Parts: structure tokens; C-alpha cells; sequence
RNA sequence: GUUCCUGCCGAAGUAGAGUUAAGGUGCCGGAAUACACGCUCAUCAGA
RNA sequence: CACUGGGCCAGCAUCAGUUUUGGUGGCAGGAUAAAUCCAUAGGAAUGUAGCUUGCCUCGGUAAGUAUUAUAGCCUGUG
């Protein structure tokens, strides 16, 4: 339904989030991932961290693409096409960062893994693997935090102002007319 | 895997793309066997033929209007 | 002992650092001590071992993989346990090299590789490693965490050593991929760490005398990038070079890579002893073959780099002068590619040692009208030698007038448009050195080159009979070849013809090699830029 | 805007080269799917046509046929679906 | 040891359309990440 | 330059075979469905309508009979 859908990676799991994108891209649809260091994998940190090492790329986003990669036949023309349509990113970068990201109900860990289970952060996996760019990734989160709020109390400004707009159309007579009549 | 299965319908069968079936020829007087049959069959010059023979069959399939599969060959290449 | 540190990087006890006069140990207290860092170091770390048990989860899951996993997943399982805490998993490490040594080649090559990839981590320190009896501030008073640290250390360097074991016999295996790949850790195990230096290197400059000539391209070729990549030790790996070449059981393969490789080697101004080393070990190597197609191929070798190292090299001229007459006897021999670098060499000593030299113009000017001359790779070296020569020669007019005539006779009947062009430039700028050749054009051959075929042949005849010497760019030999007019003539050189547009270039801009293709283009129009 | 048209996405081949899967916009269930059968198909410069035939699944992918199979290398590329020949 | 290719008979086939058994509907892969129950996440979880 | 007949291709119409999918019409059976509905006597609680007692935040509170009343319900039963 758009040109290009920007997927938030909070929250999600690795397998699941993965299937749906490869299954997207194969299907044509352009999808970039962003904020995949604080992405989900269900089990214990240890388990996790001995089968990325018995695949023994640091970043959370190679192992996620590591993962996505396994999906789609990537040696087939098909496979390529798909992959050059993906991207991947730890934080935000530009220009997305001025772009909401949705969210994909299906592989959410709060809607997924049942409370009292443990899991393990993507972050941190990769962190134990030898990936030495959690900490700048941080500091730049806690920035987009804090434009991110501003951003909320503008579009809480613009909530009230699209409200006065509502009420101002609803003094209007011809939509008033046109409901009465039809639509 | 080739199996019966696979067999070509009968009046479909020993045709070429143009329609006619392929008939060996060696000289004028087993060229003139296919005299009427210009629609059923077409000649194809045998490959151990000489150059000076085969023009001559090539003019007598022409009067016949008998169509060659294979002229031009060892009087053009390919 | 921490766990979170490289165990180098572990602070030690002070004692070790102001203890430079202690006094010598005795063996008996230096093997006490051992002892005792042995026991210090399958202490503990048993106990750290003990605490790692008590994570069933981890325990279980890898000693299943450690039991029943495959081979390449149990070499996995081993590296991690010898990354996470390399200091207590000794039992690990001798684990690792236990593949290595088996009889299994995929899986030991594997398990190297995994050994190669630990120790170039980091692992292995900037310095060289330290035997027990050898480490600084040996004493009694020493702490036991300092003292295993020192025995870990003596164990490392063994455990490097027999890797180095299970490298040569591996080396030495048939296959040429397990060679080739023994190789390649071997040079890069030499290139990024110090552990082992001499042996590493004689094990790679081993493998020059290798019985498959891949086998030798592939030494010489990571021998010539360690030297580049680390310039201190090109006497080091020239010494051990020269210490196969001349053993008496060189055997000519080896000999031979070497002394292209020792040809290869890049020379600056102030390493007058390793110009002064080459050009010995050149000579000697000489004498030792002189005294005929595989010594054609040596001499030619060995010419290049007499050659290549006689600037830089600062040895008596009466050296040279013994073996003159033998560079003379190369001069005529079967292989004309001698032939040009003894007569480059010939031309270097006369000029240095200021000989009368008359007998090298006779030979060269003999040596222009040798037919092989005219098939030969090397003429461009010919013709920079002839220019210098000529160069040198100013004084004696008569002489250098007759090698022109002789140069053109020569040239009318060679096929390589490059030479030609070389040859028609070089009398150009000879021209200004020596302006009266010029004279021979008022005082017959040069109307044929005005006739020549090719059209850049014809514009340099054009410009020397002219004078005009502003439009010529020196001819670059690999240009005119007829591979490379093929290139422009099918219209796909890609690093094309037809994408540039030929309808508005500058007709005296235009190059003269290309003018017909500018016709056709400004005739076709239509597909002219694309 | 001149669109009488629906552009489609072409998934998949029937697993037969022959056979074609189409997902179509906004169609989410077979019932969905039942109004665009028998409709014209068109990939798009040159352009190969065809016709939907049946539906495939619970989804609404639908079963297509082409007068030239599609090269296998348009999964996931852009396909148009007129509304002729109408049934209303 | 095996025994040029095809076909046939017999103890104890090719192509189009539709239907269907065994199975399956996270992706590779065509099919609901559909529903409704009881369970179980165990350091042997469970495919 | 105009029209007409053949052949190739694209669409449509009317048919034939095979199945797929809808919408909708008529008819028979059942306990001539059973329910529901309206009737209908008897009965009960998940006890309405009320009365009575104690205390009462002065309007709600607590439970004894109460079988229909300012709610309803279940059986027999047309
Ligand atoms: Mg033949
Ligand atoms: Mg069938
Ligand atoms: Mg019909
Ligand atoms: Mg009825
Ligand atoms: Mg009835
Ligand atoms: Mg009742
Ligand atoms: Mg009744």
C-alpha cells in the first residue's frame, strides 16, 4: 500500500519478522528494517549465543539478514532481486528517522512469547560475539528519544488544531447536506 | 524416462515442420519415383553424392516442382 | 587468574618489573618454580572449570556437541572455549591441536585454520613469546598468579611449535590444495604475528624448490607482499632466498623461482649492502651454471637482475671486468632476450668504468640486424637502450649518423607498429641532442615511413622530416598492438568508440590513428554517440 | 487519472510453468475473488495477455493463464487486470 | 558384478480439466500465522 | 484508389462434452416436525406483589409467611 514500508525492529522476533519480510520482498514489496539491536529471540541468551557462534558478521543486522538470507533461495535471480529490495540498520539513520515505522502484529514478542519465558536481546547477543558498536548506537537512541518527544508535543499541537478544523467544517452546510442526502 | 507413452499420433508422425515427409534420393530416375507426391514427400539428396550430380538432380526437381529438403549443400556450406 | 582480560594483558606482580640484576636462578629453582606454575595453572581454572559445570544448561548442551556434534561443529564448540578463557581451557587447546594432527585433511585444515584465526585475534602478543626459564623477574618471591601466567606462557610457545610441526609435515602433503593452503597460513601467520619468524620463513622459503611449479609461483608471490608489507626484513628474507639457491642440491626449479624472486625485490638508494649481497649472489650463481634452453631462460633471470641491482650497488668495477667477455659471449648466444640485458649490462659497466666502448657499438650496431630481433617481447628495452647509447655518443657524429641509417634499414621491414613509433620518436628527440642528423635529409628511407600504412607511422615521419615535435606524445608500447586496435575496432573496449560523438571533435585534435573512424561516424550519423 | 483497471501482483507459478498465481488488491477472501474471474490480464515496452481462471486458496489468490508463460522472472512484478469482459 | 532401446505376460503410458487418499497450509513452497477444546514449557522442553 | 472471396491472428455470439460455482421455484416425510404464539388447570423458586418484626445513614436495609398481585416461570394440556 506504499512505495516503501519502514519496519520497526523493538520488540519482534527474529524468525518471524524475517518470514514476513522475505515474504514481502518476494512478492515485490521494497522494505527496509531499522533499530534491529533490540530485536527478540526466543530461549535462553546461551543457546542463542552458541548457535551464532556454531554459524562461526558481528552487527545485529547481518544476523538478522543471516536469517532472512535462509528464507529466500538468495543463489536464484529471484533471491538476489529480493535481497537488493531489503535493507537493514541498527538505530535509525537518516532519512527514515522522519518517517513513522509500523509495526508487524505477528511476530510481536509481547503478543508471541507468554510472560515467564526467557528470551534474549539481539543487542546483547551480538555485544558477547564481538560487535564494539552497542554503546554509540545508545547515545544516539536516547538523541532520537528526545527529538522524538518533541515531535509528540507537535503533533499533539496538531491534534488540537486538526480538532478546531473539524469543528470549524462542522458549521459548514454543504457536507452537513451531503451525509443527509447520501455518503 | 522415453516410454510409448510418449508416441507421436500416427498422421502426425515422420513429418518435418513443412509438412513433408523426408525421402532419400541417389539419382534423376529414384527423384522421378516421387513425381506426384510434391505435397506427401520431399527429396533429400544423399550425402555421398557428387557436386556435378547434384545440380543436375536440383534441375530435375525443379521441373518436377518436387521440393529438396537439403540444396545448397556442397554447392553452398550451411 | 581473570577471565575478562587477554592473560597477557593481566597485570603481573611488581617484582617482575624492577628485577633486571637479580641473580641467576638455579635450574633446580627455575624447574621448581615450573612445577609450581604448572600446579597453579590446573588449579583453579579447574575450579573456574567446576563453576563453568555448574551452568547445566551450558554444560550439557556443549559437551553434547563436544560428544556427538560433527567435526566442523566441535572445532567451532573448541574455538569458542579457547576464546572465552584461552589461560584455563588448556584441555581445549590440546583438543585443537589435536585435529590438526590427524590423518583427516579437510577436518585438519579446518582446525588450523580455526588455530590460525585464534592466534591472529590478537591472542598472540605484539612481542615474541617467552620460555619459563626466560622470563623476566624470575624470583621465589613470585605470586602464583604471576607464576601460571609465566608456564601458560612456556606452554603457548610449545603449542605454537608443534602447530608448526603439524604445518611442515602438512606442507610437505601432496595435494596441492593442502599445500597452497598450508601456505597461505603459514605467510600469514609470518606477516601479522613474530612467534617464529625464522622458522615460518624457512618453511615458505622452503617451498620455492616445491616439485609443482604452482606450488613455487604461490611462495614467490606471498615472499615479494611479506617484503612489501614489512620492508625491515627484506635482507632477512633475501639472506634465506640465497641460503637455497646456492646449497649444492639447489635442483634448477628452485634456483630458478628464486632468482626471479630475488629479481622482484625493490631497491632504494641507501641499501648499498643488499645491491652489494644480489650482485655477488648473481655472479656466483652465474659462474656456478656457465661452468642450454633451461640455461637460456637462468641467464636471462640473472641478467635482469645484474641489471636491476647494478644501480644501487656500490662494488669495484675490476668485478664487473671479469666477466665482461662472458657477458659478450651472451651477446651472440641462441635467446635473444639475453642478448638485450647483457648488452643493457655491457652498456652500464662501460659507462660506469668509462671503457674506449667501441666494442660495444660494434656489437650493437652487429645486433641490429640480428633477424630474432624482429619476434622479440623485449624491443621496447631494446629501444630504450638504443637511445641511451646514442645519447651517450654525441661526440662521434659519423657513428651515431650511421646507427640512424641502420636504425631505419631496421625498421623498414618490421611488422610491430609500436617499435616503429618508438624508433621515429627516439631519432626525434636524438635530433635535438644531435641536430646534425638532420643533415642526412638534405645530404631515402624515410619516404617509405611517409607511405607507411599505419597513420600515426606516417604523422611521426611527417613531424621528424617537418621538425614539428610539439603533437607528439611519447609512443607507449602496448598501444598499436593489434589486440588493441581490434579493442577500439569492434566498438566494446570498456575500460567505447561509438559513445563518444564524432560529429564535433576537432579534426587536428583527433588522434591520427582514429580518423578513419571519425569518417565513418560523420558519415553514418544515426548510431554515431551512444 | 485514466486507471479502468486493478494492477496486480503476479506471485508464483502453480506447484507448471503454465499455470500463474495472482494476488489482487483488496481481495481477501474466494467470494472476493469470484468477480474478477474470467477477466483480461496484462503484463507490461511490450506486453504479454491473459485471462484469470479460477481461484486458488482462502487468501484470493487467483489461478491465471497467459498465451505466453511469463518468464519466472516477474514474481512480485506489477500486472494489470481490466474490468472487461463485465458480467454487470 | 551389471548386461543396447522399447514393449509384453505375469506367481508370492503421454497431455488438458475436475475430484480425492495419504499427507500438509511460518518461509524456501502450493495451501487458514483458521477455529475450538484440554494440556506442556523439563537442567534430559519439545520438531 | 474502391469493393469482394480464401489463409493467419484477436474479440464476440450461438452450440456440444466435462466439471466448478451461485441465486431461486415447486413437491413429499417427521410427534403430518418439535418450538414459538394464543389458550389452558395444576405446581414450584432463582420468591414477585405485598404485609409483619428489629434496626434504621430518616431510604434503603434484614427474612417469615407469601403461588400472581405494580414481575414472571415450570409441567399437564387445546
Ligand atoms: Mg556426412
Ligand atoms: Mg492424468
Ligand atoms: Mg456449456
Ligand atoms: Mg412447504
Ligand atoms: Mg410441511
Ligand atoms: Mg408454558
Ligand atoms: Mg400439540
Amino acid at each position: 500500500v506504499e512505495p516503501v514500508v519502514v519496519i520497526d525492529g523493538k520488540g519482534h522476533l527474529v524468525g518471524r519478522l524475517a518470514s514476513v519480510v522475505a515474504k514481502q520482498l518476494l512478492n515485490g514489496q521494497k522494505i527496509v528494517v531499522v533499530r534491529a539491536e533490540e530485536l527478540n529471540i526466543s530461549g535462553e541468551f546461551f543457546r542463542n549465543k552458541l548457535k551464532y557462534h556454531d554459524f562461526l558478521f558481528r552487527a545485529p543486522s547481518r544476523i538478522f539478514y543471516k536469517a532472512l538470507r535462509g528464507m529466500v533461495s538468495h543463489k536464484t535471480a529471484r533471491g538476489k532481486a529480493a535481497l537488493e529490495r531489503l535493507k537493514v540498520f541498527e538505530g535509525i539513520p537518516p532519512p527514515y528517522d522522519k518517517k513513522k515505522r509500523v509495526v508487524v502484529p505477528q511476530a510481536l514478542r509481547v503478543l508471541r512469547l507468554k510472560p515467564g519465558r526467557k528470551y534474549t536481546t539481539l543487542g546483547k547477543l551480538s555485544t558477547s560475539v564481538g560487535w564494539k558498536y552497542e554503546d554509540v548506537v545508545a547515545k544516539l537512541e536516547a538523541k532520537r528519544k528526545v527529538s522524538s518527544a518533541e515531535y509528540y508535543a507537535k503533533k499533539r499541537a496538531f491534534t488540537k488544531k486538526v480538532a478546531s478544523a473539524n469543528a470549524t467544517a462542522a458549521e459548514s452546510d454543504v457536507a452537513k447536506q451531503l451525509a443527509a442526502l447520501g455518503y | 524416462q522415453p516410454k510409448i507413452g510418449y508416441g507421436s499420433n500416427k498422421k502426425t508422425k515422420f513429418l518435418s515442420p513443412s509438412g513433408h515427409k523426408t525421402f532419400l534420393v541417389a539419382n534423376v530416375k529414384d527423384l522421378e519415383t516421387l513425381t506426384m507426391h510434391t505435397k506427401t514427400y520431399a527429396a533429400e539428396i544423399a550425402h555421398n553424392i557428387s557436386a556435378k550430380n547434384r545440380v543436375v538432380i536440383l534441375a530435375r526437381a525443379k521441373a518436377l516442382g518436387i521440393k529438396v529438403t537439403n540444396p545448397k549443400g556442397r554447392l553452398a556450406l550451411e | 587468574i581473570p577471565y575478562d582480560k587477554p592473560w597477557y594483558e593481566i597485570p603481573l606482580d611488581p617484582q617482575v618489573g624492577q628485577n633486571d640484576d637479580v641473580e641467576e636462578l638455579s635450574k633446580e629453582q627455575i624447574e621448581k618454580l615450573f612445577e609450581r606454575g604448572k600446579q597453579t595453572l590446573e588449579a583453579d581454572n579447574q575450579t573456574y572449570y567446576e563453576e563453568f559445570t555448574k551452568d547445566s544448561s551450558q554444560a550439557k548442551f556443549m559437551s553434547q556437541i563436544l560428544s556427538d556434534g560433527t567435526l566442523n561443529d566441535k572445532i567451532s564448540a573448541v574455538t569458542l572455549l579457547i576464546q572465552d578463557s584461552p589461560l584455563h581451557n588448556t584441555k581445549s587447546l590440546e583438543t585443537l591441536v589435536s585435529y590438526c594432527g590427524k590423518k583427516s585433511r579437510n577436518s585438519a585444515l579446518q582446525s588450523l585454520n580455526a588455530l590460525k584465526d585464534l592466534f591472529l585475534n590478537g591472542l598472540l602478543p605484539n612481542r615474541k613469546l617467552r620460555y619459563f626459564k626466560n622470563q623476566p623477574g624470575l624470583s621465589m618471591m613470585l605470586n602464583k598468579k604471576t607464576l601460571a601466567i609465566f608456564y601458560f606462557e612456556d606452554y603457548l610457545k610449545k603449542l605454537f611449535f608443534r602447530v608448526l610441526e603439524v604445518l611442515e609435515v602438512l606442507s610437505h602433503d601432496p595435494i596441492i590444495h593442502v599445500r597452497l593452503q598450508i601456505l597461505n597460513h603459514v605467510f600469514d601467520l609470518l606477516t601479522n604475528q613474530p612467534e617464529q619468524e625464522f622458522n615460518l620463513l624457512r618453511l615458505g622459503v622452503n617451498k620455492i624448490g616445491d616439485i609443482d611449479s604452482k606450488v613455487s609461483s604461490k611462495a614467490s608471490y606471498l615472499l615479494l607482499k611479506l617484503e612489501q608489507a614489512h620492508p625491515n626484513m627484506k635482507s632477512i628474507v633475501i639472506d634465506a632466498i640465497v641460503d637455497i639457491a646456492l646449497r649444492p642440491n639447489a635442483d634448477y626449479h628452485t634456483t630458478y623461482y628464486s632468482v626471479i624472486t630475488l629479481n622482484q625485490t625493490i631497491l632504494k638508494r641507501s641499501e648499498d649492502s643488499v645491491a652489494n649481497k644480489l650482485v655477488k649472489t648473481y655472479f656466483t650463481l652465474f659462474e656456478k651454471f656457465l661452468i642450454d634452453e633451461k640455461n637460456s631462460k637462468l641467464f636471462s633471470a640473472l641478467l635482469t637482475g645484474i641489471n636491476r641491482a647494478f644501480p644501487f650497488a656500490q662494488i669495484p668495477a675490476s668485478v664487473y671486468e671479469v666477466h665482461m667477455e662472458t657477458l659478450f659471449k651472451i651477446t651472440h648466444s641462441s635467446n635473444f632476450n639475453t642478448s638485450i640485458q647483457a648488452l643493457v649490462l655491457i652498456n652500464q659497466v662501460t659507462v660506469k668504468a668509462k671503457l674506449n666502448s667501441d666494442r660495444y657499438y660494434r656489437t650493437l650496431y652487429e645486433s641490429l640486424f640480428d633477424p630474432r630481433l624482429v619476434n622479440s617481447s623485449k624491443q621496447g628495452i631494446y629501444l630504450n637502450l638504443l637511445y641511451k647509447s646514442l645519447k651517450q655518443d654525441a661526440l662521434n657524429v659519423e657513428r651515431v649518423e650511421a646507427f640512424v641509417k641502420r636504425i631505419l634499414q631496421v625498421c623498414s621491414h618490421w611488422l610491430n607498429v609500436g617499435t616503429i613509433t618508438g624508433f621515429f620518436f627516439l631519432l626525434i628527440q636524438l635530433a635535438k641532442t644531435v641536430p646534425q642528423i638532420k643533415n642526412l635529409l638534405t645530404n631515402w628511407e624515410i619516404n617509405n615511413f611517409i607511405n607507411h600504412f599505419h597513420p600515426t607511422v606516417k604523422t611521426y615521419a611527417n613531424a621528424y622530416v617537418t621538425g614539428e615535435t610539439e603533437q607528439i606524445a611519447k609512443p607507449d608500447l602496448g598501444l598499436f598492438t593489434l589486440s588493441h586496435f581490434l579493442d577500439r575496432f569492434v566498438y566494446r573496449s570498456a575500460k567505447p568508440v561509438n559513445t563518444e560523438d564524432w560529429l564535433t571533435k576537432k579534426v587536428e585534435d583527433i588522434k591520427p590513428e582514429d580518423k578513419f573512424f571519425y569518417q565513418y561516424f560523420t558519415t553514418k550519423k544515426t548510431a554515431d554517440g551512444k | 487519472s485514466h486507471r479502468l483497471y486493478v494492477k496486480g501482483k503476479h506471485l508464483s507459478y502453480q506447484r507448471n510453468p503454465n499455470v500463474s498465481l495472482i494476488k489482487i488488491e483488496g481481495v481477501a477472501t474466494p467470494q472476493d475473488a469470484q468477480f474478477y474471474l474470467g477477466k483480461r490480464i496484462a503484463y507490461v515496452i511490450r506486453v504479454m495477455w491473459g485471462k484469470v481462471t479460477r481461484t486458488h486458496g482462502n487468501s484470493g489468490v487467483v489461478r491465471a493463464t497467459f498465451r505466453n508463460n511469463l518468464p519466472a522472472k516477474t514474481f512480485g512484478a506489477s500486472v494489470r487486470i481490466f474490468l472487461y469482459p463485465s458480467n454487470i
